[PDB]
């Protein structure tokens, strides 16, 4: 029979370092890309 | 990578999945989900 | 197209109804005027409801309710309006008659 | 039809005091669906200066120009700012014809003797008649001015879109 | 009292309780009843026909489902899980520019697609459709409109659409054989009771269109000509040689797949240059189209116009300009309500630029991959040719081919360069050496295309391939998938005036029956319709579709249930939808089924009811 | 300019009406076949 | 018209309260009311 | 000058083999009169190749 | 004897007809010109100096800018608070969790969902609906009353014993607007409305539809969902009920443009609607063509 | 397969609870509810061999 942990306000989800680095790099690339939708519409 | 759980010992699940939410994860299914999502995201000056 | 349809069938042009006060004062409009002559009796009002081309012909050889599902109110339990509406409308149940 | 004439006379009346000139519009199935054209309640219009302003606000500037405060108490200057925003919108008369019709035949059945540059037939499944104004601070009218058209339905939903005065007046004013 | 009129007893159970007292003429009017007789006050028999029923059938209220939609919305979506598995369905409006490029991108995901409610409604045999075991019955609220639930923004809402053609009715409400018998009724009214005996040409057409050995170059020349008359005039001598050689080497009739090729052959090659039997076959095919066109309208009663539109268009959808053929190569001369969508917004007249050949016109060749601009010949299709093309593609093809056809496009920009750009073609005077030298010089791929298809002792391979090369001046562009958005006629609009019908057509492409193996490397597939969506061809042409099909072997079905790309899958807003694919899946390969698909098209409009009823049909 | 004329073989009439009511400000219609 | 010729009618109705009858008369005779306003504007020296 | 641009449009964009030259084709020269006009589209060389191909085809018809 | 303006108006008639598109080329409509209009007699002048046109288009760009920049501010808050927490997400929405799962794939699905949602940003998204009631007049008074009511001392026994009963507090049933994005097939839902409540056993949130049924998406691995509160508080959720918390920093926009773009427009009385405030409206007026018009 | 066949047959899942199922096996219970209406007699269900 399967088993599960009961949810509680304190239990927390960890994040691997490589995935966080990938997310931050993607954030920087998207920030400096300047692919604003408004600019596409104005174009 | 593994999460931290408040309760030291887990509990048995019951009841049908429309009065409390539980996620179920066949590993093969999750791998297919990841591959399909990654492909279709790219699929969709 | 409205005029063309009014011409296609032998029906007169449309006519506005009486207002609220006049409807309360007068008891009815009797739009269909009395015919000139009639040898046969009172004109039997024949009404049409739509029907699939492949309904069971056995439906007609017996006395029957002409709306597919029987709805006689001596069958259902008294004053159980929910069950009565289940019997007359709730399509997922097994109906009366065939 | 009568809406155009009445609004023309009313704007003739009000021109001496607020200097708006009238513009007459007709809308068809490319604009709005038949269901929402049948239940049309309100139409609203607004004018904008070239640099970006409104008709109701003080032209030089206003406290509304300040950044939003995102505080708990007064999100954006609630009562006074909402009063100003409802002030800047203006209402206009409208009449809707729900039956389908063509413009030229309908106008000739009315008293108007239409003689277009060519007898271009137009078929509209449903028609609404509306007159809007665009303001000129004096008898100088700038083509860069933008105009707003708002439609309102009973449930509170609304749709709007903007025009450039240079497109509306592209040739009619060029003659004069 | 109550009495039925015009019922149709099942033919699976035909029986005669009385035979010795009565016997009737073999006219189909006695086979399919359309009248009822009742007794007067005294014992006299009176006649009730649908013409007397017209006084109530044509009344506007019967065609006004708005209160029905309101009460359906208030009743809400059913909660029981059996209804819940039917409930889940999703649609999306999409731009059309990238719709042809993205098909492998869509098919690459291994996800299944839930069946729509109308598709699920077809499976039941008639005597089971009324039993409580049917889930979908609750949606069948009105004969002239469909009702269904849908999901968008994570909420469930109701959707309504009108049954543009009587053929749209679900199988349990009107069985397939009943449409055949009504087709016989139409024929007997038109007094064509024995059909003209075009049967042998139809058998040959069946065997040539179903043959997997179709010559590959048939699609290439079909793309190249576009159906343009001057383009076909240049090739006309090549066509005759190819057609006679192909018919003698294989008993399959070549160039029969595309309407433009068929009609252009039938007219232009009639001058001569052909053995008379093949030209007779093509003229017989054109005559079949003309005959089924005569069946489509009601020429006995059809007269007059309404709202400056012909009454035939009101009667049958085959005369509405608002219904486009699945494959289009010329824009129709008639466009009043129809909006043509190539990308995010309907096309203004300025965006439609003219294609003129001869002149270099290089920027068009540069921008063939582009989405927004749509290129046309300086030409338009007349309304009669519009009807003929429509009936050839919708009517004849899926009937005779059993829905095995498919749509593909050719990558012309690279294909024609890789084929013809040898110096042997570039240097040519205003041959004769040797077969090996010819094959080496021309290009091996063009050789394996032509080697024995279009060469005779009078013209070796090099002369023939140079002859085909000469027509390249009508090259055209890549393929596109176009969306046709139109409101219905002025009478069908009365119910759901807001409703818009959304239809898809393929531009500048072929309707194929087999995979071109040499062109597989160059060509791309695009299944886009309830017809012309055979998964076999698509799995052959592209690896991703093969992977998707091999993941779900059941989807291999030819019956049109194969999931189209979600940009196409607007089944409730199409004119044709599910019954015609299901019928084409089982129908026999005879002229009668062909003509049946056309007689099945009759429109549901009240004016169509008036015309049909006055004919006693 | 003129559609039908008695003994010969109306946009002009209504157009003249519009121009002359713009000028006069009085409703006296002068048709092509009515007045001299 | 140029000068006022009068119209004459005798009518039957089921309405007794006067203001309702005036309402329905206004509804049916709107053309005459607009003509009266037109007379008032077009000949200001005259007062119908 | 003109030599470099024509050498580009012959040996980079159109990529004719060396055995084909101006004296061999009059239509090719009359078309290079036009092709040098546009400095763009020098990546989709297939379009220029197909355009020259169809130009030869239209030039060689007997009508 | 003189005619009224109406008759010479109708005689003179119209002669021109032009079609004009809106700025975005969304909708096209026609304009009529009357030859007798006073607009002709005024003889006003017209010019379109290019600098004014450039200013007008730049201002128009700033006008459409209002919602996309708010979406981008939401992005910036998400990334900034993700960096600040350093890759730790507390559980906030009530659902069970499994330990022996490849959490890397669901993290990658969260990345894909974040990428996919932003590409489909629109004015239809949740946060515009969240600001929609915040701008109206009632919002300021309600916020003032709520702050005054919540910042209150516990009543003395005197007040509880006599006079008014315990003054009503806030209800648990909250209203949220939400965006949900599914990665298994790349498609998004942007205009959702949802009921919310706080679970009594543990302080986590429970999400329900307005029909009362308990909602399912929180379990599905392929979905990540977006929430915003009616007091402009922000949540992003990935499968497993693990959430990211921030407040929407809408201070990047000027109040003038923010109010200009959108607000819950208040009505004025028209035929059929009640003069007393808040009464149930009768049947809609609906001047109709389906029927012979009433007279 | 059980879920699919139960849906196709038109009969519900064993929603029964523990104390009611042990009572139902040992005593018997009215596991089928009454039909909505009856113009005919008792549901004399056929048994098929």
């Amino acid at each position: 029979v399967a088993v599960f942990f009961e949810p509680h306000e304190e239990n927390v989800l960890r994040c691997p370092e490589r995935v966080l680095r990938r997310l931050l790099e993607d954030a920087a690339v998207t920030m400096r890309g300047g692919g604003w939708r408004e600019d596409v519409l104005m174009d | 990578s593994l999460l931290h759980t408040f309760w030291r010992l887990p509990v048995a699940v019951f009841f049908e999945p429309h009065e409390e939410n539980v996620l179920r994860c066949p590993e093969r299914v999750l791998r297919r989900l990841l591959e399909d999502a990654a492909v279709t995201m790219r699929g969709g000056d | 197209v409205d005029r063309w349809i009014r011409h296609a069938a032998g029906v007169e042009r449309p006519q506005l109804l009486d207002t609220e006060t006049i409807s309360m004062l007068t008891f009815g409009s009797m739009s269909e005027r009395n015919a000139a002559a009639t040898v046969h009796g009172q004109k039997a009002a024949c009404e049409l409801i739509l029907t699939p081309v492949t309904m069971d012909v056995n439906y007609f050889k017996i006395p029957n309710n002409p709306r597919g599902r029987a709805s006689c109110m001596l069958a259902v339990d008294p004053y159980d309006t929910e069950a009565a509406t289940k019997a007359i409308y709730d399509h997922r149940e097994a109906d009366a008659q065939t | 039809m009568e809406t155009h004439l009445y609004s023309d006379l009313a704007f003739e009346a009000r021109f001496a005091d607020d200097e708006q000139l009238p513009l007459h519009l007709v809308l068809d199935q490319e604009v709005l669906s038949n269901e929402e054209a049948e239940t049309l309640r309100y139409v609203y219009y607004r004018n904008v200066d070239s640099a970006g302003r409104s008709t109701g606000r003080a032209p030089g500037g206003d406290e509304d120009d300040a950044p939003a405060s995102d505080d708990a108490e007064d999100a954006v200057g609630g009562d006074r700012a909402f009063d100003r925003e409802r002030r800047t919108w203006q209402r206009a008369c409208f009449r809707v014809l729900p039956r389908p019709l063509e413009l030229l035949d309908y106008l000739r059945q009315s008293g108007l003797t239409v003689t277009l540059e060519k007898e271009q037939r137009v078929r509209m499944f449903y028609a609404v008649f509306t007159t809007l104004g665009l303001r000129c601070p004096d008898n100088r009218l700038s083509g860069a001015q933008t105009l707003h058209l708002r439609l309102v339905w009973p449930d509170g939903s609304y749709r709007d879109w903007e025009f450039l005065a240079r497109d509306l007046l592209r040739e009619e004013m060029e003659a004069n | 009292f109550f009495f039925p009129v015009g019922l149709y007893l099942p033919e699976d159970r035909g029986y005669t309780t009385v035979e010795s007292k009565v016997k009737l003429n073999d006219t189909v009017r006695n086979a399919l009843p359309t009248t009822a007789y009742l007794l007067n006050r005294d014992r006299a028999v009176q006649k009730i026909d649908f013409v007397d029923a017209l006084k109530t059938l044509c009344h506007p209220v019967l065609h006004e489902p708005a209160p029905c939609l309101q009460t359906f919305t208030e009743r809400g979506p059913p909660s029981e899980p059996a209804m819940q598995r039917l409930l889940e369905c999703r649609f999306q409006q999409e731009p059309m520019g990238g719709a042809a490029r993205r098909i492998p991108h869509f098919y690459r995901v291994r996800r299944e697609v839930p069946r729509t409610v109308n598709e699920m409604k077809q499976d039941f045999v008639v005597t089971d459709f009324y039993k409580v075991g049917n889930i979908t019955l609750y949606t069948e609220l009105h004969p002239f409109f469909d009702f269904t639930h849908c999901q968008e923004n994570s909420e469930t809402v109701a959707l309504c659409t009108p049954r543009i053609v009587i053929g749209n009715l679900p199988d349990g409400l009107a069985p397939g054989p009943f449409h055949e018998l009504r087709t016989w009724e139409i024929m007997e009214h038109m007094r064509l009771r024995p059909p003209p005996d075009y049967e042998e040409t139809l058998r040959l057409f069946k065997t040539t269109v179903t043959s997997p050995n179709y010559p590959e170059l048939c699609y290439l020349v079909d793309v190249l000509v576009h159906g343009n008359v001057d383009a076909f005039l240049l090739i006309r001598t090549f066509v005759a040689r190819c057609i006679v050689n192909m018919f003698h080497t294989r008993q399959l009739l070549v160039f029969a797949h595309s309407y433009a090729l068929v009609t252009l052959i039938a007219e232009h090659l009639a001058d001569g240059a052909l053995p008379p039997q093949l030209l007779f076959h093509y003229r017989n095919l054109v005559a079949v189209l003309r005959l089924v066109t005569r069946i489509s309208a009601l020429p006995g009663l059809n007269n007059g116009q309404l709202a400056e539109e012909p009454l035939s268009a009101y009667v049958n959808a085959l005369h509405d300009h608002r219904l486009w053929p699945p494959f289009v190569t010329h824009l129709p001369r008639n466009m009043e309500g129809v909006q043509v969508v190539a990308d995010r917004q309907p096309l203004n007249p300025a965006n439609i630029e003219a294609r003129h050949h001869g002149v270099s016109d290089v920027p068009r060749l540069g921008a063939m991959d582009a989405d927004e601009p749509l290129f046309v010949d300086d030409y338009r299709a007349t309304d009669d040719e519009w009807t003929l093309q429509k009936v050839f593609y919708l009517c004849l093809m899926p009937a005779m081919t059993n829905n095995r056809a498919c749509g593909l496009g050719l990558n012309l920009k690279t294909l024609l360069v890789d084929l013809f750009y040898r110096p042997a073609f570039l240097l040519m005077p205003a041959p004769e050496d040797s077969i090996a030298a010819q094959r080496q010089a021309v290009g091996e791929m063009l050789t394996e295309l032509v080697e024995d298809v279009a060469t005779d002792a009078h013209t070796p391979l090099l002369q023939a391939c140079r002859e085909l090369f000469l027509a390249v001046q009508f090259v055209g562009e890549h393929v596109k998938v176009l969306e046709v958005r139109a409101p219905l006629d002025h009478a069908q609009r009365q119910g759901l005036p807001d409703f818009i019908s959304r239809q898809h057509v393929l531009y500048n492409g072929c309707c194929v029956v087999t995979a071109p193996k040499t062109l597989i490397e160059y060509s791309l597939p695009v299944p886009f319709h309830r017809f012309y969506s055979n998964p076999t061809i698509c799995a052959a042409l592209s690896d991703d579709i093969k992977r998707y099909v091999t993941e779900f072997p059941h989807y291999h079905r030819h019956d049109g249930g194969f999931p189209l790309p979600t940009a196409f899958a607007h089944e409730y807003h199409n004119w044709l939808r599910s019954p015609f694919s299901r019928y084409s899946a089982t129908c026999p390969n005879v002229l009668h089924s062909v003509m049946t698909l056309a007689a099945m098209l009759y429109k549901i409009s009240p004016v169509s009811l008036v015309l049909q009823t006055k004919a006693h049909i | 300019v003129i559609q039908h004329l008695p003994g010969y073989g109306d946009v002009l009439s209504l157009w003249s009406r519009r121009l002359l009511v713009g000028k006069l400000g009085r409703d006296v219609p002068v048709f092509v076949h009515e007045q001299q | 018209g140029p000068e006022t010729r009068p119209g004459i009618y005798v009518l039957t109705s089921s309405i007794a309260h006067w203001q309702t009858l005036v309402d329905v008369a206004r509804g049916k005779f709107a053309r005459e009311r607009c003509s009266f306003v037109n007379r008032r504007i077009t000949r200001p020296r005259q007062i119908p | 000058k003109r030599d470099e641009k024509h050498r580009h449009v012959v040996n980079v964009v159109l990529e004719l083999p060396t055995e084909i030259s101006e004296a061999t084709h009059p239509v090719l020269a009359t078309m290079l009169s036009k092709y040098t006009r546009m400095s763009s589209l020098f990546n989709d060389k297939c379009a220029f190749k197909l355009d020259l191909l169809r130009m030869v085809a239209v030039s060689r018809t007997r009508r | 004897d003189e005619v009224a303006r109406t008759d010479e108006w109708k005689g003179a008639g119209v002669s021109r007809l032009r079609e004009v598109w809106d700025v975005q080329h969304r909708v096209r409509l026609r304009v009529l010109w009357y030859v007798n209009s006073f607009w002709r007699s005024r003889e006003l002048s017209y010019d379109d100096h290019e600098v004014e046109l450039y200013r007008a288009l730049d201002a128009y760009r700033a006008r459409i800018a209002v919602e996309y920049v708010l979406i981008r501010a939401v992005r910036d808050e998400i990334y900034a608070v993700l960096r600040r927490d350093g890759g730790a997400l507390p559980q906030r929405f009530a659902c069970h969790v499994s330990r022996n799962m490849s959490w890397r794939v669901v993290w990658e699905l969260c990345r894909h969902a974040l990428a996919l949602w932003m590409d489909w940003a629109d004015v239809r998204s949740c946060i515009i609906k969240a600001l929609t009631p915040r701008l109206s007049r009632g919002a300021a008074a309600a916020a003032q009353r709520a702050r005054r009511q919540r910042e209150r001392s516990a009543p003395k026994p005197q007040e509880l014993l006599f006079g008014p009963r315990n003054e009503s507090g806030p209800p648990a049933e909250q209203t949220w607007y939400a965006d949900v994005v599914r990665c298994v097939r790349a498609q998004v839902d942007l205009g959702v409305e949802v009921r919310a409540a706080r679970c009594p056993r543990t302080g986590l949130w429970i999400v329900r539809d307005r029909r009362g049924r308990l909602r399912r998406w929180l379990s599905q691995p392929e979905v990540c969902v977006l929430y915003v509160t009616p007091d402009l508080d922000f949540y992003w959720v990935l499968p497993g009920g693990f959430a990211v918390s921030s407040r929407v920093t809408l201070h990047g926009l000027a109040q003038r443009a923010l109010r200009d773009r959108f607000q819950n427009f208040e009505a004025v009385l028209a035929r059929g609607m009640h003069v007393e405030a808040g009464r149930q409206e009768p049947e809609t007026p609906r001047v109709s063509g389906r029927r012979l018009p009433f007279d």
